[PDB]
């Protein structure tokens, strides 16, 4: 889940900037 | 449909940002991820940004909001990136601005028949601060409208 | 399904290549455009990437070859950028390394309760060079993992 | 049809490079 999670940011990251 | 796993990966993002599990996001969840991301936004900015999808006017955003705002930002981030890239395709020297001479010699690469004149056009037009090159803002202008 | 958008998209992208129209890319086709984007690969190198996905094996790339590379190609810069993106959000201080107290943090962020043993052990688990710190290679290890 | 030509030359450049 913690990979999961991190991926979630990741994508998040890229999103929102 | 999306497919389940689109809705997933939306439910994921959801998830992410509904800090609480209420079901619908606040100015004061949505600082909490900008800042996780390495940002600093306003509490202004926050509210500007709950604003342009609180179609319902409660100062929070709900799933079907949450959406509207990741496909906006999606569809903008990927022109962005793809704009982006072509720039520096043309941009040969890198210097921050495409001449006529980078433009024509990257277009007959890539098997377009311009003519001289008309990637001057080319320029001409998208030269909108009249200094003779093509920089990325004016680029943004020419591929945007 | 797929849409008409979709496809017009993927034939804008095939004749950028497909320079002659003859509807397959050929080694020579295919290093104009790296070459366009900004590298220099060799006959041997572009052999290699259309052999990848050479469904017939008669050398060079059709439409639904194309399409192959170009599903694989997405999958793996999304993957890839994901993972570079999050490694900018671990690296706080932006000097190329996590350190412990950076992954401390951020997995507190992330609202994912750990013990000091736990972060301790996830350090040590993808810290192959043994320097206590988590470097980008050591990173996109631990997420390919 | 510039636009679209240049449109993909970018998608193109992001995945290959
Ligand atoms: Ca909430
Ligand atoms: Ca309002
Ligand atoms: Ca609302
Ligand atoms: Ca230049
Ligand atoms: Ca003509
Ligand atoms: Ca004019
Ligand atoms: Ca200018
Ligand atoms: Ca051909
Ligand atoms: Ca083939
Ligand atoms: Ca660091
Ligand atoms: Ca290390």
């Amino acid at each position: 889940v913690i990979r999961n999670k991190i991926r979630a940011i990741g994508k998040m990251a890229r999103v929102f900037s | 449909q999306l497919t389940e796993e689109q809705i997933a990966e939306f439910k994921e993002a959801f998830s992410l940002f509904d800090k609480d599990g209420d079901g619908t996001i606040t100015t004061k969840e949505l600082g909490t991820v900008m800042r996780s991301l390495g940002q600093n936004p306003t509490e202004a900015e926050l509210q500007d940004m709950i604003n342009e999808v609180d179609a319902d006017g409660n100062g929070t955003i709900d799933f079907p909001e949450f959406l509207t705002m990741m496909a906006r930002k999606m569809k903008d981030t990927d022109s962005e990136e793809e704009i982006r890239e072509a720039f520096r395709v043309f941009d040969k020297d890198g210097n921050g601005y495409i001449s006529a001479a980078e433009l024509r010699h990257v277009m007959t690469n890539l098997g377009e028949k311009l003519t001289d004149e008309e990637v001057d056009e080319m320029i001409r037009e998208a030269d909108i601060d009249g200094d003779g090159q093509v920089n990325y803002e004016e680029f943004v202008q020419m591929m945007t409208a």
